[PDB]
RNA sequence: AUAUUGGCGAGAGACCGAUAGCGAACAAGUACAGUGAUGGAAAGAUGAAAAGAACUUUGAAAAGAGAGUGAAAAAGUACGUGAAAUUGUUGAAAGGGAAGGGCAUUUGAUCAGAC
RNA sequence: GGAAUACUGCCAGCUGGGACUGAGGACUGCGACGUAAGUCAAGGAUGCUGGCAUAAUGGUUAUAUGCCGCCCGUCUUGAAACACGGACCAAGGAGUCUAACGUCUAUGCGAGUGUUUGGGUGUAAAACCCAUACGCGUAAUGAAAGUGAACGUAGGUUGGGG
RNA sequence: GCCCUGAAAAUGGAUGGCGCUCAAGCGUGUUACCUAUACUCUACCGUCAGGGUUGAUAUGAUGCCCUGACGAGUAGGCAGGCGUGGAGGUCAGUGACGAAGCCUAGACCGUAAGGUCGGGUCGAACGGCCUCUAGUGCAGAUCUUGGUGGUAGUAGCAAAUA
RNA sequence: UUGGCGGAAAGGCCUUGGGUGCUUGCUGGCGAAUUGCAAUGUCAUUUUGCGUGGGGAUAAAUCAUUUGUAUACGACUUAGA
């Protein structure tokens, strides 16, 4: 037989196609999967892997996080691609013009960007303008801010958050959380 | 009456009866994998019965092909029969077991006109005989 | 529907074969066989008889006489591998042989309606021979027979049939 | 305005379909057991209509054989369909302290594709 | 003094016999022989001929013969066991529903979100429509009284897809 | 070194047996030979990986095609499937010119779960596909209810005078 | 056909004498094909049933009945024209 130096038939960890049944979503793939083939343009490969992600890994990108990136030196006229949803923010005021191509815009977010004289584009109108993806800025949402991960790797002295239903002083504040009662963590 | 195709080799022709299906009457002949911990079948001792497994797979070119070199597509009535018209060198119409003696003469007679192989040409129609 | 109509069906176009590279070269006979050599027929109707080798035909067979007026084997085709060639020899020089080709030996075309109808119903339907063959058998023989009267005992030899006796170990016997 | 596994009256159902569903689809809280408190079953389907087999014959008689009713008696009040264990008859086969199975072929039986 | 032979090795030296396989299906490639057109053993089998079409080949099945094959389930380090259950057959027969939750995935909307307690209406337990609240979220932290998140383009450094 | 004495166990008895004595014994050496699911080569099945292609140009883009590697498995995890009762949709599906059920060392499809046809019986309803739902798949539990064997024409049918 | 020999399981082995076929010891004359280029290309020896023609011979056993030298029952042993 063989001596196997690694596990056999082991399939790559990666999503090869969106686990969603959304018809229109699978269309988008059909487009970009063809572009990833017939252009070099590392950009297109990035988008294709992006379409596949689960909703947890396509966290919302604020409007203000777009505004921030357009203030990076020399970036003014770049068009910013977000695969995922763009959302509104009430916190910024004076908003630049530009263009933003995304999977989804919430209503407020769309009204925010057009009222500034800008433009809202889908992923395909993005491919017609930029087949290679010329002059485009790809952004990602802050995926470690998600609530659930406050609990990850929970363990002594890890500074992580106990999974718990309701918080008051009678809940897990006593023995092992302070030196007066037993020890501290 | 068909496309040429490679020669069909079934590669295992025994039926794979269940272990001990012969010995006890309560045990039916449909296959079932022996799950037991001591089992001499599950462990593959020499001279015990074969187990079905994917290696006995049939060639993709000839799979679902009848000996006549056809696939057999089940047909309930005259308007079904007419879905096969193009593929007449590929698929061979079978007539559904429950069709009446009277409607079969109409299926057969209409499939003669289209040149389609019927795989059970003598139904209750030779039963009129 | 008794069964739901499939989503594909294949194309009924039957693809042509690839251009094959095989050339039909000339067959090369083994060393032993030379025109005039005496042969031993190893199967068939005349199996066991010893016979005389004339020409090598286009279809890779061997033209044969024997000759007929001796051992009663006619002109005939024989496949090269069904023979044992002996080391003894007669001169085929004065023999024509230039006439006989593959077409000459062509069997009469058999009919599928007549070979069922005349074979089954009449089992007494009798064979006949083309007057031609029987004459061109004569011609061959009168040259051959005249040569066979040169060497002693040869005439008896060809008429007498060959077989293995006890203790005969064919991997030994020289022939 | 809230409750409601009881009582009376209606309406339903992605519920069960006679070993299920109430214990109980039927003369069931019956028959039957126990001193008693209690315990507590089995059991639906001939056919559209009994038209449920006159009459002949054999037997002491049940019955049998014919006959006839019937679309059907391969529906005969042992009754729709009628599985398996198990059993009888006929047929085929084999058999020196079990039988049965796997690989391969001979012999016999048998059968599809063929065009 | 002169050779020969054995032994070990090489040949992009030559030839005879034998058995198994024939995948693929237009052409694309690498080559070879050629003065030349072209041919070839060069990215996988074709050419010639015979018998039979008819139970013959093949399938199934009974049987014989060679060789192999302990009785299944189960606990056990270890079961053919002188460990346990199993005479036989049919029907029944064992990870379910709910309250609250975790990770993951899907869908909606998105700094918001959740119509269905209730009200409106209705082809009536459906479907459709809706006020105010309330839940969870948008702020933490302390036992508490209590305080409550921009020196800087929301900072510097090192990587970092695009 | 070999061989012998030393050397005694219970049913009959075990270099596996037969039997072998310049061996068919022991020591050694040289070749030839037999044979595994191992190795090599080819075909086919599946899995994984890397890659090509709807560019206007018929019938699957979860598709077609190319190349390579790999394939033991209890407890256990995941994936694709077959089967059953009911539900929404659909084939203007099948049916008294025979629906379902049962029978069949008759045929075909599938690695298999099973599916399909033919014949016999039978007499009123029933399937394919896309989805929904579950009281959804049996060989075992000294399982539960009913039915029936071997045992077996056997044990037995013998107190109280006839 | 004349004689002999063979009891280990002899079922055969020699021999006299004539009849009859063949004789490749030698010398000749005719025939063979087409079974088509190979297909065991069938010839052997075992029983058993019928059929023609001739020779031949012309019985027993069991049950039932019966004895008791025997006996669980069969079996055994006797007798009966
Ligand atoms: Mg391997
Ligand atoms: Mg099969
Ligand atoms: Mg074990
Ligand atoms: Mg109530
Ligand atoms: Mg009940
Ligand atoms: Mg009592
Ligand atoms: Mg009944
Ligand atoms: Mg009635
Ligand atoms: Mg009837
Ligand atoms: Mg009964
Ligand atoms: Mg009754
Ligand atoms: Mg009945
Ligand atoms: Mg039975
Ligand atoms: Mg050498
Ligand atoms: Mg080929
Ligand atoms: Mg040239
Ligand atoms: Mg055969
Ligand atoms: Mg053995
Ligand atoms: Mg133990
Ligand atoms: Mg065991
Ligand atoms: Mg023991
Ligand atoms: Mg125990
Ligand atoms: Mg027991
Ligand atoms: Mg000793
Ligand atoms: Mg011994
Ligand atoms: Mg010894
Ligand atoms: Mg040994
Ligand atoms: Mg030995
Ligand atoms: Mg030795
Ligand atoms: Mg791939
Ligand atoms: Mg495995
Ligand atoms: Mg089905
Ligand atoms: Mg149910
Ligand atoms: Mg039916
Ligand atoms: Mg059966
Ligand atoms: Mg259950
Ligand atoms: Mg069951
Ligand atoms: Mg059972
Ligand atoms: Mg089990
Ligand atoms: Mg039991
Ligand atoms: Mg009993
Ligand atoms: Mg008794
Ligand atoms: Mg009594
Ligand atoms: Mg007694
Ligand atoms: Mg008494």
């Amino acid at each position: 037989g063989i001596d196997h130096t690694s596990k056999q038939h082991k399939r790559s960890g990666h999503r090869t196609a969106p686990k969603s049944d959304n018809v229109y979503l699978k269309l988008l793939v059909k487009l970009y999967t063809f572009l990833a083939r017939r252009t070099d343009a590392p950009f297109n490969k990035v988008v294709l892997k992006a379409l596949f992600l689960s909703k947890i890994n396509r966290p919302p990108v604020s409007v203000s996080r777009i505004a921030r990136a357009l203030k990076q030196e020399g970036a003014a006229n770049k068009t910013v691609v977000v695969v995922g949803t763009v959302t509104d923010d009430a916190r910024i005021f004076e908003f630049p013009k530009t263009t933003v191509a995304a999977l989804r815009f919430t209503a407020g977010a769309r009204a925010k960007i057009v009222k500034a004289g800008g433009e809202c584009i889908t992923l395909d109108q993005l491919a017609v303008r930029a087949p290679k993806g010329q002059n485009t800025l790809i952004l990602r949402g802050p995926r470690n801010s998600r609530e659930a991960v406050r609990h990850f790797g929970m363990g002594p002295h890890k500074g992580k958050a106990p999974r718990i239903l309701s918080t008051g002083r009678k809940f897990e504040r006593a023995r092992g959380r302070r030196r007066s009662k037993g020890f501290k963590v | 009456a068909s496309l040429p195709h490679p020669k069909i080799v079934k590669k295992h022709t025994k039926k794979f009866k269940r272990h001990h299906s012969d010995r006890y009457h309560r045990v039916a002949e449909n296959w079932r994998k022996q799950k037991g911990i001591d089992s001499v079948v599950r462990r593959r001792f020499r001279g015990n019965i074969s187990q079905p497994k994917i290696g006995y797979g049939s060639n993709k070119k000839t799979k679902f092909l009848s000996p006549s070199g056809h696939k057999t597509f089940l047909v309930a009535n005259v308007k079904d029969l007419e879905t096969l018209t193009m593929h007449t060198k590929t698929y061979a119409a079978e007539i559904a077991h429950n069709i009446s003696a009277k409607n079969r003469v109409v299926i057969l007679a209409r499939a003669k006109a289209l040149g389609i192989k019927v795989t059970n040409p003598k139904g209750r129609l030779a039963l009129e005989a | 529907s008794a069964q739901k109509a499939p989503k594909w069906y294949p194309s009924e176009d039957v693809a042509a074969l690839k251009k094959t590279r095989k050339a039909a070269r000339p067959q090369k006979l083994r060393a032993s066989l030379v025109p005039g050599t005496v042969l031993i027929l190893l199967a068939g109707r005349f199996r066991g008889k010893r016979v005389v080798y004339l020409k090598h035909l286009e279809d890779n067979t061997l033209l044969i006489s024997g000759p007929f007026k001796v051992n009663g084997v006619p002109l005939r085709r024989v496949n090269a591998r069904y023979v044992i060639a002996t080391s003894t020899k007669v001169s085929v020089e004065g023999v024509n042989v230039e006439k006989f080709n593959v077409e000459y030996f062509a069997k009469e075309x058999x009919x599928x309606x007549x070979x069922x109808x005349x074979x089954x119903x009449x089992x007494x339907x009798x064979k006949e021979i083309k007057a031609e063959r029987v004459e061109d058998q004569k011609v061959v023989d009168k040259a051959l027979i005249a040569e066979i009267k040169k060497t002693p005992l040869l005439k008896q030899y060809l008429s007498a049939s060959f077989s293995l006796k006890n203790g005969d170990k064919p991997h030994m016997l020289k022939f």
